[PDB]
């Protein structure tokens, strides 16, 4: 009894298959077979997943193996395959976003706005470019990466970003062979796997503040993904199949251009970011900084500083060449008026003359 | 009717116009027999609850009586009173009077025709059916032919849907619910979900049943 | 349907679990549905739950995909869903709080007088912040966390410490995909089992004091 | 008409024609002015019949529909 009706048990944790909730799942990797088939995907990499699909169903429990091949299969299953974003056609939108949004970035969104249209004169959306990448060079926190954002809009695809500076090397670029539960690939794949579809706005955050020594050197797999007549066959350390990364737009973003290093430094089409000067900065305080420090700190029609002051705060509260630290005396003017505003309303409407900032 | 006998009812509350057996196994309830063939064969039928107490209580009774017209009483000598009737309709139970044995006043007839008699005959025909599906499927968990036999040529509406129920295996507290239910047409709809939830099940022990031979 | 059919999967595999050859699941999958599709908690629970039925019906001793079901299932439903402390929202109620409970610098006082009257102004129709998240710097003697607890005990809200200098992984605050024991889920999902409301202040000590060890 | 016993004058009566109140004398007791009559009589009688024979149709599936909720 003890063998015979144990094996019935058997019997019944397969035949119930979990009926209802079975349905979900078909009983433990059949639907993610039927989503390896529902994803449209590229046929070496359907049969990777085949061939190690039947790696997997081997008895998971006692098998941690079986665990990172399952893991495996959801990464292959999970990256967007056959899964693309509308576009936009035209030049004439990123300039009227670009004039719109972001106070013209002073002359130089027109050497952007050259670049956008080169990209979309390439006929058939080719493969083939033989073409720079639009690298942005500039001090910190002037507005490169609302910039990216704002081409994205333009482009209506999606943007995305992934701070890659400070990396040591290319296990965490390109990943690692599998061979225990925590196996994970590199931080570009993580990046497209949060972003649902195959033809991304891409922007890389600091290029040249990759560093190196150890376990491989990642400038390998960014030179890899970089060309595009190179990134289209970009395969993996975790993964095995060549990627396919053409019609992935990478804008890139730096600071020093001359610690990038030289095989990223090449076939690179470098913008020199300037910085609003301080009446600029002013006129952005005006419009979209100190708005928006308004409009998230709640106090909307509630308060109001005169331009002299912020005059006053720039040329007294941040010496950075960027906009964060303004940002953030802004800020401060923000939380401190909501103080003085929750101490009970004297005023329908504030009054921030350039007198009382020492106590604002 | 009123201070007619109370006899607890045995397992399930018996629903009206079904020749079922009673047994009176109770001395208790042996006294209210006593009682209630003097009372021109006409008991006030008030169930108890599932766990039967060993004597009645006037605190676990149901509050639907039933008033049935005994057909024939034998009388036995192993120890239970198996008594044939064939009851008529529900009847509400305004307060429990104590005993042994205990006693329970109604009134009249709960059952009720309402306008709109044609959905009530389509409801029926549709019932009918149904329940001929369900006998005819349920061979495997012992859904037995007489069943079927015994719904066959009714007059009342109230005939087929209290006897349907009655031969459909179920609970205790959906059936407390159709005798709620006074009106003619929603213990039919609720009969029909409760079949249709049943040959759901009924599916769903197919659906393990082939999942078997696969996974063998 | 589907709920009564997923309780009639219920039933029959509540009867089977009694004696299975599989015991390190200790015949608690059916046990722990009672908040599967029982659950007062919202269609997250009820659709990871579903996925839980799948997870179910497996065996045990050394990587089982059944006993992290339910250790799955309790760590959904244990981490509160919908449920929320009353939290006062006052400003000079702190400023007692703060007088209460410690001598005072009088300086960062006003500084979390800044962030609470910026929380006093969460609009939208909603909560939303892109705000800071008040970095504290100093000694560890300090009473940096006793001001934290203040501020918790200002707010009325369940005040936690899970200290950040012990983690070198994101396996230690992340997690690993429910297919075996031996998957332990992070920090703050243990501190929001820890809770039995979805809405805790968190005070995060030693931020500085983390390092990437190992690959990531 | 007549008079119910629990004190309500009941009075079975049929409608004649609508009309539209001009001036408002100043009550209780209410008082309405108006017109005897300004109903419009069926004119191309075709589509009004054919009317009548959809509406009679479409309320016949009207208390079809009907299965817990009955109608006289
Ligand atoms: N033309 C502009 N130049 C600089 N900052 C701007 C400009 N337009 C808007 N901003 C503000 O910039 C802030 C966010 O961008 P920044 O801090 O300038 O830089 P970032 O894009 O966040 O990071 P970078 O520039 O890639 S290092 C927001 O508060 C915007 O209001």
């Amino acid at each position: 009894d003890t063998n015979q009706r144990e094996s019935y048990l058997r019997e019944q944790m397969k035949a119930i298959q979990k009926e209802l909730g079975g349905e979900d799942g078909l009983s433990d990797l059949e639907a993610l077979r039927k989503k390896i088939e529902e994803v449209g995907m590229p046929e070496a990499v359907k049969t990777k997943a085949l061939k190690e699909l039947d790696r997997l169903e081997r008895m998971q429990q006692g098998s941690p193996e079986a665990t990172v091949a399952r893991t495996y299969l959801d990464w292959l299953t999970e990256v967007p395959w056959s899964k693309a974003d509308p576009e936009v056609l035209d030049i004439n939108h990123t300039r009227q976003v670009l004039d719109e949004d972001h106070y013209g970035l002073k002359d130089v969104k027109e050497r952007i706005l050259e670049y956008l249209a080169v990209r979309q004169l390439t006929q058939g959306l080719d493969v083939r470019n033989k073409a720079p990448i639009l690298v942005l060079v500039g001090p910190p926190g002037v507005g490169k990466t609302s910039l990216g954002r704002s081409i994205a809009r333009s482009m209506n695809r999606k943007f995305h970003r992934i701070s890659l500076g400070g990396v040591r090397d290319e296990a965490e670029i390109r990943g690692h062979r599998r061979t225990y539960i925590g196996a994970m690939p590199g931080k570009l794949i993580h990046a497209m796997k949060q972003v649902g579809v195959i033809n991304p706005v891409i922007l890389l955050d600091e290029i040249d503040k990759m560093s190196s020594d150890w376990r491989g050197d990642p400038a390998s797999a960014m030179l890899e993904v970089l060309d595009p007549e190179q990134n289209n066959t970009f395969t993996d350390h975790y993964l095995d199949v060549p990627y396919d990364l053409s019609k992935v737009f990478f804008i890139t973003t730096a600071n020093t251009l001359q610690t990038i290093p030289r095989p990223l430094l090449d076939r690179m089409e470098v913008i020199e970011i300037p910085g609003y000067t301080n009446m600029e900065k002013q006129a952005i305080a005006r419009q979209y900084l100190w708005p928006k420090q308004v409009r998230e700190s709640g106090m909307e029609g509630r308060i109001e500083v005169t331009d002299a002051a912020i005059l006053r705060v720039i040329s007294e509260y941040t010496r950075e060449a960027g906009v964060r630290g303004l940002e953030r005396e802004l800020g401060k003017i923000a939380r401190k008026g909501a103080k003085f505003w929750l101490e009970g309303a004297w005023e329908g409407l504030r009054t921030i003359d350039a007198s009382d900032i020492p106590t604002y | 009717r009123l201070e007619l006998p109370v006899i607890p009812l045995r397992n399930t509350v018996i629903l009206p116009h079904t020749t079922t057996p009673v047994d009176v196994g109770r001395a208790k309830s042996k006294r209210a027999v006593e009682e209630a063939m003097g009372a021109d064969r006409l008991i006030f039928l008030v169930a108890q609850r599932d766990p039967e107490v060993d004597d009645p209580a006037p605190d676990d009774l149901y509050t639907w009586g039933v008033q049935a017209v005994v057909k024939q009483a034998m009388r036995l000598p192993d120890g239970t009173l198996q008594v044939m009737v064939e009851a008529r309709a529900r009847a509400q139970v305004t307060d429990y009077i104590p005993g042994p044995y205990l006693r329970a006043r109604g009134e009249v007839f709960s059952e009720i025709f309402p306008i709109d008699e044609a959905v009530v005959r389509v409801l029926v025909e549709e019932l009918k059916e149904a329940f001929e599906k369900y006998v005819a499927n349920h061979k495997s968990l012992r859904l037995d032919r007489y069943q079927l036999e015994a719904v066959k040529g009714t007059s009342d509406p109230a005939m087929l849907a209290d006897t349907i129920a009655y031969h459909a295996t179920w609970t205790v507290a959906e059936k407390q619910e159709i005798l709620e239910l006074t009106d003619l047409e929603a213990r039919l709809k609720k009969v029909l979900g409760l079949l249709s939830r049943d040959l759901e099940r009924f599916e769903l022990d197919k659906r393990v049943a082939q999942r078997v031979k696969e996974q063998m």
